[PDB]
RNA sequence: CCGAGCCUGGUGAUAGCUGGUUGUCCAAGAUAGAAUCUUAGUUCAACUUUAAAUUUGCCCACAGAACCAAAUCCCCUUGUAAAUUUAACUGUUAGUCCAAAGAGGAACAGCUCUUUGGACACUAGGAAAAAACCUUGUAGAGAGAGUAAAAAAUUUAACA
């Protein structure tokens, strides 16, 4: 029964560790987009 | 003339250089000579191989010898003996490569019309004469008239469009489904699951 | 075939000429000759006498169609070139190559030690520059030390024989003939061993190879049948006299028998074609200890089959393309088994049609060879 | 010449029919992906059993899952013909450290918040 | 026992030839080439494996890789854990079979001979029996349970 629990807490810990990995992920994809669009736009100046 | 011409058995130019028999040249149903060809009768070859002078011999005299000139005239659309197969010294010791030439042979491939049939004649008279011809032939075919090779495209048509199967060899075959890539062969995605080795299988649908 | 090298109207009708013994290129010709007018610096091994030459040379036309004559001007050497081990060989490929520039505007030059060099430097030979020259390590060499001919003005270089070339007593004359570096290099051969290559790595960068027939030992030629000699030395001789009555039966029928026979060394063949004119049989010896004017006129005369007996020394092994050839006796079996390969494959040497008739002696040495004849 | 061979991108193109026919939408995709082996270790690429070995499937017949990234989609697909994926769903929230204890794997898709002892 | 008497010493003669070579328990660990009076053996050759010293590998994505098909190599990330020099000994090299690719021979053969991938000379269940086909891999006991591969199908000649 503790091998069953920490089994459980093994799988928990990896689901919530790749949960927030794939939401840093789109908040930096998001945040590259985000930069990319400012220096293009602050490329077309002087 | 209206009449089956003679097929040596090898040209006057000789082949000097050695060659091997690949079986992939008999190996796939045959693009070239497949629909007829200023007929309305023909022999449709159901399988692959090789035929030599022999072969076109003896249909040449089971032609001439139930013909009639005036109103059935055969054309041999296949070509003369000209693969060289050989044989080496009897009793010489084994392996070694290879010796002189034996004799020639042309291949032919699955569907190659092999002789047209025209004139004043139908297919119905002269299906006794092809059936045993086909029969003493040296590879499997079909004695087939100008809409017979229609009639059987019609119907291996609708086969393939009336399928009803949730899988089909390509479904998982061109998919590489379930591991069958470990005994897939690499020219296998071509027959579709028709053509294994030197038998043809166009019954399956 | 050859129209798809895009021949010129010269070269067309000299291929022409050459049928029918060439109705079209060969394989390994087809291999070799589109991609040397492809300019790529490469090797080519091969069946000897197989028109490899003529593939190399018909690429070597095309490109110096495309060469200037402005570099043609007085006292400068020659943009193409072609090196042999041999003064013999040198001169049959420069007669080889009269004959197809007889049609076109190359000029075809020999270059060899131990002949005239009055003639050789001559004012229409050394400072008039020709565009086709077949050369001696030696005599260039002498040429170069003398400013007689020079090394810049080179365009596209030919290394026949170039296992041979490939020498030890050899190899140091050509790094002293090797310039500018830039020139199209192709070298042709019959096999490469694999310790010459690597040398030929020594001054390569990004070359190619191509080869011909079986990649394994390619020993045996299926239009030619060996046989092994089952008998001790000492009348083995005495068995090649009796192979002699046998080949007196070749002396018989009108089949020609033309014999080459393998001679390790040039007094040993002295003292066999002593005892073998002697025996009253017409032959002739070649050796490197033979005179100049001599081996000459004996090469000519073996050129013209005048001699039906002709005994060859180390000088004399590969390369040879020698009309007729039927009979070939290894004398003497050669040191090296790619040796004896190059003497088999220097007799019927008009390809894969003329037929020809081998056989080679076996001494204790040659035991281990034995091994090799399998 | 046996080799990891080429398979078409449409083995990985979905149809409306087929959406409609699993149970999977075009838009909002799965956050994680399980899988599982049911297909021999043996008798197909040992590449393939390295990628199983990379898959962290030495057991068999046992749950494990991933992240179902584009490489790791494509690493899966790789070894799909002997492997099986399940959309491992959780329609509850994440299992936070206050509830790290109960939670476990209905074969269904279910990841469990609490799994108490009485029933419903 | 005469094809060269017998015996003692020399003689533990010599051939690279066969065979047999003794109790236990943990850690790792199976097929590439070249020489050789040599294939019944050995040596250069690789792998290892260990001991020490030094930080990225395997899976890959773009570009790229030639003129006379599958492809393959160099190859950012991904997931996962080991990799480079210095040393010691042994040990394989005469592998079998199967799917693909070629060469020979009848396009006979448990025939030959080179490239790719497996397993195989090593467990268990099933195909009737099971070196090779399918599943399955790796440690013990329980008198629980789920599951995998899993027993062949089949018949006809009517006609205006
Ligand atoms: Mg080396
Ligand atoms: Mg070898
Ligand atoms: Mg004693
Ligand atoms: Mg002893
Ligand atoms: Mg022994
Ligand atoms: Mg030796
Ligand atoms: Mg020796
Ligand atoms: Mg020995």
């Amino acid at each position: 029964q503790l091998r069953r629990k920490a089994e459980r807490e093994t799988f928990a810990r990896r689901v919530v560790l790749l949960s927030q990995e794939m939401d840093a992920g789109l908040q930096a994809w998001q945040l590259r987009q985000q930069k990319l669009q400012e220096e293009q736009r602050k490329q077309e100046n002087a | 003339k209206p009449k089956l011409r003679f097929i040596e058995r090898a040209p006057l130019v000789p082949k000097v250089r050695r060659e091997p028999k690949n079986l992939s040249d008999i190996r796939g149903p045959s693009t070239e000579a497949t629909e007829f060809t200023e007929g309305n009768f023909a022999i449709l070859a159901l399988g692959g191989g090789y035929l030599h002078w022999g072969h076109f011999e003896m249909m040449r005299l089971t032609i001439n010898r139930s013909m009639d000139p005036k109103n059935m005239f055969a054309i041999w659309r296949v070509p003369a003996p000209f693969k060289p197969i050989t044989r080496k010294s009897v009793g010489h010791r084994m392996g070694g490569g290879k010796g002189a030439i034996d004799h020639y042979v042309t291949p032919v491939k699955a569907g190659r019309l092999v002789v047209e049939m025209g004139g004043r004649c139908e297919f119905e008279e002269v299906q006794g004469f092809l059936d045993q011809v086909a029969h003493k032939l040296p590879f499997a075919a079909k004695a087939v008239s100008r809409g017979t090779l229609e009639k059987m495209r019609k119907d291996q048509e609708e086969r393939e469009r009336n399928n009803q199967n949730p899988w089909t060899f390509e479904r998982i075959a061109t998919a590489n489904m379930l591991g069958i890539r470990k005994v897939l062969s690499p020219y296998d995605l071509t027959h579709k699951g028709k053509y294994w080795g030197k038998f043809y299988m166009p019954k399956r649908v | 075939s050859f129209a798809d090298l895009g021949l010129e109207p010269r070269v067309l009708h000299a291929l022409q000429e050459a049928a029918p013994e060439v109705v079209q290129p060969t394989t390994v010709q087809s291999s070799t000759i589109p991609s040397l007018l492809r300019g790529r610096h490469v090797v080519c091994a091969a069946e000897t006498g197989s028109g490899k030459t003529l593939s190399y040379l018909l690429p070597l036309l095309q490109r110096l169609l495309g060469q200037p004559s402005l570099d043609s001007l007085p006292i400068p050497a020659p943009r193409g070139l072609v090196l042999v081990p041999s003064r013999e060989l040198a001169q049959q490929v420069r007669a080889v190559a009269q004959p197809l520039g007889r049609s076109l505007g190359l000029l075809v030059r020999d270059l060899e030690g131990g002949h005239g060099m009055r003639r050789i430097r001559l004012q229409l030979s050394r400072q008039p520059s020709a565009d086709v020259l077949v050369a001696t390590p030696g005599a260039l060499w002498k040429a170069l030390k003398s400013r007689l001919i020079s090394l810049e003005q080179l365009s596209f270089l030919v290394l026949d024989e170039a296992d041979t070339l490939l020498d030890e007593s050899f190899l140091e004359l050509v790094d002293y003939i090797l310039f500018n570096p830039k020139a199209q290099l192709v070298l042709v051969g019959a096999t490469f061993p694999e310790g010459v290559g690597q040398l030929l790595n020594k001054v390569a960068s990004p070359d190619a190879v191509t080869t011909i027939t079986s990649s394994k030992l390619h020993c045996i030629m299926p239009h030619v049948k060996q046989t092994f000699l089952r008998l001790k030395g000492a009348d083995k001789v005495a068995e090649l006299v009796h192979i002699l009555k046998h080949r007196d039966r070749a002396e018989r029928t009108g089949p020609s028998g033309t014999v080459l026979v393998f001679c390790n060394s040039s007094s040993t063949v002295n003292w066999l074609g002593y005892i073998l004119d002697d025996h009253k049989i017409q032959h002739l010896r070649l050796q490197g200890q033979m005179p100049a004017l001599m081996r000459v006129g004996i090469f000519q005369s073996f050129q013209k089959s005048s001699r039906d007996i002709l005994l060859c020394t180390d000088i004399a092994s590969r390369g040879l393309d020698s009309t007729g050839v039927e009979l070939v006796v290894n004398y003497d079996f050669p040191p090296t088994l790619q040796d004896y390969i190059h003497r088999a494959g220097r007799v019927g040497r008009v390809g894969s049609e003329v037929p020809g008739t081998v056989i080679s002696f076996v001494t204790h040495p040659w035991d281990v060879s034995l091994v090799q004849k399998i | 010449k046996f080799t990891r061979s080429r398979i078409p991108e449409k083995v990985f193109q979905a149809s409306p029919e087929d959406h409609e026919k699993y149970g999977g939408d075009p838009q909002n995709p799965h956050k994680l992906h399980i899988v599982t082996r049911i297909k021999s270790t043996r008798r197909r690429p040992y590449w393939e059993k390295d990628i199983i070995k990379m898959l962290g499937l030495e057991k068999a017949h046992t749950p494990q899952v991933h992240k179902n990234i584009p490489s790791v989609n494509a690493k899966l697909k790789v070894v799909k013909h002997l492997i099986r994926i399940k959309p491992l769903k959780l329609p509850q929230g994440l299992p936070a450290e206050e509830n790290m204890s109960n939670t476990c794997l209905k074969s269904t898709g279910e990841l469990v918040v609490q799994w108490h002892l009485k029933p419903v």
